[PDB]
């Protein structure tokens, strides 16, 4: 018998952690979202197709809204980048100085009541029509 | 900024006509110099034969390294030998990226060690083939002197070749010469 | 880091005649061909053409070059004054059959 | 000679290898697990037939195993296996003899060429000197 190079039967090879043979759906308990968005139900009927608005979301609310805010209306804004900006004593007081201090922007001297009492009472008689 | 080509040396200033005259008288009598009369005499061989040119080092007689000495594996080391090395390394060449495609067919991660294996089989086997090199230009200088002498003796044929067809023509002309007599 | 040797720096010039582009660099100064020393140095080089030396050398065409440019060298009469007559047209001569020769040693390499 | 169309015929392994690892990468398909799952398609996507997909694999490999019968075959046929460099010697010695003596045997067939040569001259020569005495 003849060794042949780097063929070496104590060596051995697994499969790959996760494998991507087996539905990786299933292996991260993923199975829950995929059928609530699914276009067909698993039981040979199709399922309802997805709006292309979000107006179902909205329709449990009453208001004044008929048409849908987007970026190219004119009704919205880049919001995004203000959503994303980032800035002894127990967790309970700690937490209580940082809930605090998240409280300070929130009160006068920052919003005086009474300017604003004196400032939305200067609207004059009935709404101009533009 | 410089110019894009060095100078012609500063040894060409010492070739002048008394040098050349005092050249012969010098001779009856890596260098060291000692006069302007040594620039005239070519100067012998490096003692360490490893020249610096162009930026790399020459040798006045080049040895292919070894895989060790260049820091590489060697697996395999009067050419059967290495001519079954070279047959065990092609076929576990082609055995090794087999397990190349398993390898990827089960877990295309752990290739790495194996795309390794390959590199030593595939230059572990261009060196066997440059070890063989000199054999196969001794092979090759074999076969230009026997190609000269099948020239040579291909000359010889076709000189009794024609030869031959003088000899029949001239039986030809002695039988019309007898036809015609 | 020793200094060039004189071996060294001796091969590396007669090598770089192999290039059409240094010789034609070399020859378009009026001094270069008109010193006498420049014409021995040219006569000085044919040792490069006897073995062991010409072991070292890795284009031959470098000494094809050399052996070329000698033949325009007996033509040549150098004065008292130094003025090389026969030098005043051979580097038009290069200018002129520069492409041809290194075309057709490129087509030798082929 | 040989060697070179061996190390063609490597280089020609490694790029039939990545060949194969380019095509069964880029022209496989999307298999369905079971038949309730969807099926999708992509038109950024090379989607080829399944039989003729396997087909062409079928065709790749049988090339990379006959461009393997062809190294084997060139390497049984490497010029000098049995050979050493000293045998090479004790060839180039014989071989340099056998060139001298068979350039001293053309030198004898050149020289009898030469008998020939001036024989068929001398001949030409007393045929036209004899025929011009005769019709002078």
């Amino acid at each position: 018998p003849s060794y042949y190079y780097y063929v070496d039967p104590e060596t051995t090879y697994t499969y790959q952690q996760p494998n991507p043979l087996q539905d990786l759906i299933s292996v991260y308990g993923l199975d829950d979202i995929s059928r609530q968005v699914a276009r067909t139900n698993l039981d040979g009927t199709k399922a309802v197709k997805l709006r292309k608005s979000y107006k179902n979301q909205i329709a449990d609310l009453s208001g004044k809204f008929s048409t849908i805010p987007t970026r190219e209306n004119g009704k919205g804004g880049q919001i995004a980048h203000i959503l994303f900006q980032n800035n002894n004593m127990s967790e309970q007081q700690w937490r209580e100085q940082l809930r605090n201090r998240d409280i300070a922007l929130f009160q006068p001297p920052n919003f005086d009541w009474d300017l604003c009492s004196s400032v939305l009472s200067q609207f004059e008689r009935s709404y101009p029509s533009e | 900024v410089s110019s894009l080509y060095p100078p012609p040396p500063p040894y060409v200033k010492f070739f002048t006509q008394s040098n050349l005259e005092k050249l012969p008288k010098y001779k009856e009598k890596e260098e060291e110099i000692t006069c302007a009369l040594d620039y005239l005499i070519p100067p012998p061989m490096p003692k360490n034969q490893q020249y610096r040119a162009f930026g790399s080092i020459w040798q006045v007689k080049d040895q292919l390294p070894d895989l060790e000495s260049m820091g590489l594996t060697q697996l395999y080391k009067n050419y059967q030998y290495k001519i079954q090395e070279l047959r065990k390394l092609l076929k576990s060449l082609l055995l090794n990226y087999l397990e190349l495609i398993g390898v990827l067919s089960i877990n295309p991660d752990m290739y790495e060690r194996k795309v390794e294996n390959i590199r030593t089989i595939l230059v572990n086997i261009h060196h066997l083939l440059n070890e063989y090199r000199p054999h196969q230009s001794r092979e090759s200088l074999i076969m230009l002197l026997e190609e000269q002498l099948e020239y040579k003796r291909g000359e010889i044929r076709e000189i009794e070749q024609v030869c031959k067809q003088v000899h029949d023509k001239l039986t030809s002309i002695q039988d019309t010469l007898r036809t015609g007599s | 880091n020793p200094l060039p040797t004189r071996f060294e720096v001796e091969l590396e010039f007669i090598q770089s005649l192999a290039n059409i582009q240094y010789v034609t660099y070399l020859l378009t100064q009026q001094q270069i061909w008109k010193s006498p020393n420049f014409k021995n140095y040219l006569k000085y080089l044919e040792y490069w053409c006897n073995p062991p030396y010409s072991q070292c050398i890795v284009y031959p065409n470098c000494l094809f070059i050399l052996k070329l440019l000698n033949g325009f060298m007996e033509s040549a009469i150098v004065n008292e004054d130094g003025l090389l007559e026969g030098l005043d047209e051979l580097p038009k001569i290069i200018q002129l059959q520069g492409p041809q020769w290194m075309n057709e040693m490129v087509e030798r390499w082929a | 000679d040989r060697l070179t169309q061996l190390q063609i015929c490597l280089d020609q392994m490694t790029e039939q290898f990545c060949a194969t690892l380019n095509y069964i990468d880029k022209n496989h398909g999307f298999e369905r697990l079971t038949v309730n799952e969807p099926q999708m398609s992509d038109k950024h996507a090379t989607v080829v037939p399944p039989e003729e997909f396997s087909n062409t694999i079928d065709e790749l490999s049988t090339d990379i195993i006959l461009k393997t019968r062809q190294i084997n075959k060139l390497i049984d046929s490497l010029p000098g296996v049995d050979v050493s460099a000293e045998e090479q010697l004790r060839k180039i010695d014989m071989l340099q003899k056998k060139l001298v003596e068979v350039e001293d045997e053309k030198i004898e067939a050149i020289k009898k060429k030469e008998k020939l040569l001036r024989h068929v001259d001398s001949l030409i020569e007393d045929f036209v000197d004899g025929i011009a005495n005769s019709k002078k």
